[PDB]
């Protein structure tokens, strides 16, 4: 009775909250909260948001580097679910922030969860316009450091990703 | 709350077609697709609804049957026994009449259009049905791996294909299916059982041989060296009691028979082995995806149970593959039931039910209805 | 004072778009103007987000799309689909509100003047952007050279401008243009690679072919010299390695394609090179100025930046040139960005906030007020 | 005696090798240009003779043989097979030792100069010929229909090129290939005939498959109007008797194959069709040739032989060209070896003797004779 789940459009304003620069005063000082995810529902027939296991903005000039290295040790290993972020890298022809689409599916996870949420992985992808890389991980490895991010964004980024070399 | 909507599951798969229901995650029903008319002369009489026995009654009383396959190439072909094979799942086998269960088909890599057409007909009209969907094998396999770019090798008693996949949509200029399958291994297992003198020739012993098949058989690695071993070491050789009692044992013939699908020449076919025709259809891919392709190979189909086979794999495609390319070989748990585990789950989902392919479209948009939810 | 907004600085290029803020180092944005429109449809609604695929989005829909460009001299001639450009570059590729920050922008040297009017009305209708700047581009990498006066020969995406310029001035009587550039070069490289037996023909393999183009492309520096010493030296020729290891050689087509610029006949043209048009632009100057214009002699965009050419653009221009004059080619680092550089410095020049058009000129002194304020 | 005037004529064409006297009026043998290197020595010959195998002896040694097409895109891109094609043509088909007789050569659009020396130093150090020729079919081809000025479309089963040509010189800025040709037809042919059930999977069935080509194919006038046509009907489709005495029969599958050629998407290609591309390439020649071009469009070659083509070609030009230009499709009576039989006439003109490059034409100044005698 389908072709898969449906995207739930609150994952498109999130994701507008996140997708601009703005204005000084709060906006990119509390919005751009990377490592958010998007999850299967109560009915298991919409994708809609899950609050992710992140860090915001000002808490990464304290106790943790990035807030990737909060996210990839505080995502389930018995679920597949996607993940948004925001990946800054260097060359030196420039300096790019770039919003990336990351399908997490660790093969721990069960071949219907994996099915579900591989239907509706093209819907959601063609509905965030800017979203300039997408992958998919499937170890417990190729998820970890955010230089492991880099290759996948395309291997000219080699110099710097989120302040760490490759 | 959680919906009565229990949705009825088949694959046609190739050879051997799978039945059950969606929510089980393994078939209920699994028989091989084939179809046995009377003889005039020997013709019984009191036999069923129909005018031909089907599956395993069929090969169970010989002779006087003339059997007929209504599927090869992996593609249906006959409809006049394909509708009597559904019949017998769902009111003998599964136990059901489907009138109220939405029912979910596997579609073959290169199928014509029309067969999607007929199998909104038959499930609307024949079967009285409420829903319908069809998907192809080869993106049912890859979803339940958990992938999205890729190919699949899969591996049927019918056929063998190679099927590269872009986000989900599989490139059917780069699709290429060898002949080689389940079917021409069992013709050549029994053979080469007969070469050790265990003669295997009729329709009880070549089902027997598929046991056999099913259980003792691996693919090797380095062949010339598994054979030397085989002839110098009976750590190889492995036994079998037949139906009554009457002990055999297999070496050599345990992988001499899976190393078909690697050199299709030693039953005699012209037809180029599973890593060659990886490589020819990956190699029939645009320059920039075939990358990934190299790097995402998934083996499918239930001939790729046998042991060795992704081990092997991963020396077979590096020496036709450039050797800066790093080739992963994704093999799954399951892979018999491959595309009917991810054709059950698909037929839970009922996101779009209410303009959907219903039964009650038909009488508005007709068979041509198929293609327009088809992504 | 110290929590205003930094401007961005969008040039809008002649086919590649460039753009970033005002303050930073480089551009943010950097992206090929292109715009295709599906010539076959899909089935799945709500997944197309807008009509025309836009930039590297376009690049991105293999045998979907046919292809186009709104911009193909500088001057456009599509505004309607321009007019995405800009809502893609800002809601997109560059992740800004237009509405918070202001934009300086660059026209194309001798841009039809009206050009510059729905310029201004755009970004104050359909961006609403508060404040807005124009510049001629020629005159902002001289600037950027530490010149007033000079002649800028810009060979940028797709056409070949030559503009003389004393004082800041630029001489209306003495530009031109050839009708060629390093877009238009590239697929000149596809049919001599297929001179070779290689296949380059999608437009996957045209990026490739670009990317081959940029990184081992050279000006001879003389082509029958070079041609003699090709013929004499097997070293001439060199490797390149596809993204799924097959390899390749490139080979004195690294100078047959950067020699059709200095040579438009071998694309059958009737115009002459890039040195000619150089020639005939400064002698096209006032009787003594010449002398300023030989020695002030700048190369712009991108297509410059090819080793070999100042040396060559020298070694013919002598020839032509009343031989008491003494040449000087002005070769810098940075080429394709000096058209930015000191753009980026001018949009954040405290003082700079009376040339700037604000919101509210656009009222009284009309549409026009462009024409008043930007050069 | 005085009738006969002893000269050879080998084209090489697109790929399709054609071969005869001066003064036959169709070749003597015509076969594609591939040679079979075996994977075991003795296969077709005893120990102490040729080492690879050459057309005809190649396909009739299925499974047995891996094959090189030396001749692929038209050009040469390979030299040690290529010499074997043409040793195999006169000391085997032909019959006839070449060091006695004249032999005349074609060259295909779009040739290196490399490739024209090192095949006219092959006639004399390879094959020592009393004299030689290499003349461009596509013009032999245009000079048989009778013609000065025109734009071929040559069309065998390697590459079809769009010549355009004024009074004898093809036009180099404007010339245009699409790689797709009748190789890919007879390949696509196969695939839509396995939709069908019927086996052609081997290279036995493959060259039946280029006789269904010949006997069975055609264009449609319009595809989906003949689509619609033989959906409606039962009367369209042709059979075709198979050499084991089995006979079959293709409906719909008759037009599928070389709407491939209007529409090179139906194997993937993102590339223009041969309505498409002949357009674009009389759009490319400048002002006021193009006339005598839009009402000179020659079909040439084997892919020309179908019916439909020429009143389809009619149809698609005079919608792509605005219809105040007369637009006319023209060919050649004889269409398929016109490219040689042009030759065969040139070959035997004995006004023809001071045009012929005779091998002391070598002594003087080595392989560059063919830029000064083979206009």
């Amino acid at each position: 009775m389908a072709s898969g789940v449906t995207v739930n459009d609150e994952v498109i304003k999130v994701f507008n909250d996140m997708k601009v620069r703005k204005s000084s005063t709060q906006e990119e000082i509390k919005k751009r909260k990377k490592a958010v995810l998007f999850c299967l529902s109560d009915d298991k027939r919409q994708i809609i948001v899950e609050e992710a296991k992140q860090i915001l903005v000002g808490d990464i000039g304290d106790t943790v580097e990035d807030p990737y290295t909060s996210f990839v040790k505080l995502l389930p290993l018995n679920d597949c679910r996607y993940a948004l972020y925001d990946a800054t890298y260097e060359t030196k022809e420039s300096k790019k922030e770039d919003l990336v689409f990351i399908f997490w599916a660790p093969e721990s996870a069960p071949l219907k969860s994996k099915m579900i949420y591989a239907s509706s992985k093209d819907a959601i992808k063609k509905k965030f316009t800017g979203i300039k890389h997408e992958w998919q991980v499937n170890g417990l490895d190729d998820i970890k450091d955010r230089s492991t991010l880099g290759e996948k964004l395309g291997g000219n980024v080699v110099v710097s990703l989120e302040g760490k070399p490759l | 709350d959680e919906d009565e909507t229990t949705a009825l599951v088949c694959d046609n798969g190739s050879g051997l077609v799978k039945a059950g229901f969606a929510g089980d995650d393994a078939p209920r029903a699994v028989f091989p697709s084939i179809v046995g008319r009377p003889r005039h002369q020997g013709v019984m009489v009191g036999m069923g609804q129909k005018d031909s026995y089907v599956g395993d009654e069929a090969q169970s009383k010989r002779g006087i049957l003339t059997l007929k396959y209504p599927i090869e190439h992996g593609i249906i072909t006959n409809w006049d026994d394909m509708e009597k094979i559904w019949h017998h799942t769902f009111y003998n086998e599964l136990r059901v009449a489907p009138e109220e269960h939405p029912t979910l088909l596997t579609e073959a890599p290169l199928n014509p259009k029309a067969n999607r057409e007929k199998m909104t007909q038959i499930m609307f009209e024949t079967f009285n049905v409420p829903a319908m969907y069809v998907a192809i094998q080869a993106v049912l396999s890859l979803y339940a791996s958990g992938r999205t770019t890729g190919i699949v090798l899969d591996s049927g008693d019918g056929v063998t294909h190679n099927v590269p996949i872009y986000e989900g949509y599989a490139l059917p200029h780069a699709i290429m299916r060898l002949d080689l399958a389940g079917r021409d291994l069992t013709d050549y297992l029994m053979k080469i059982l007969t070469e050790r003198g265990y003669s295997f020739v009729t329709t009880a012993e070549r089902e027997i041989v598929r046991d056999i098949k099913e259980k003792l058989c691996y693919v090797a690695l380095d062949f010339e060296n598994e054979m030397a071993t085989a002839a110098s070491s009976s750590s190889l050789e492995k036994s079998y009691e037949l139906p009554d009692g009457q002990v055999i044992t297999i070496g050599n013939e345990r992988f001499r028979c899976p190393e078909t699908l690697f050199q299709p020449s030693f039953i005699g076919m012209e037809s180029a082995g599973i890593h060659e025709t990886t490589y020819n259809s990956i190699m029939k891919c645009d320059i920039d995806i075939r990358k990934d392709l190299y790097a995402n190979n998934v083996m499918s189909g239930g001939t790729t149970m046998y042991p060795g086979i992704a081990d092997r794999m991963q020396k077979e495609i590096t020496a036709l593959a450039p050797s800066t390319m790093k080739i992963k070989i994704i093999a799954p748990p399951e892979r018999k039931y491959s595309v009917w585990i991810g054709g059950s789950i698909l037929a839970s989902l009922s996101t779009f039910q209410q303009m959907w392919i219903t039964k009650q479209e038909y009488d508005e948009a007709g068979p041509s209805i198929v293609h327009r939810k088809c992504f």
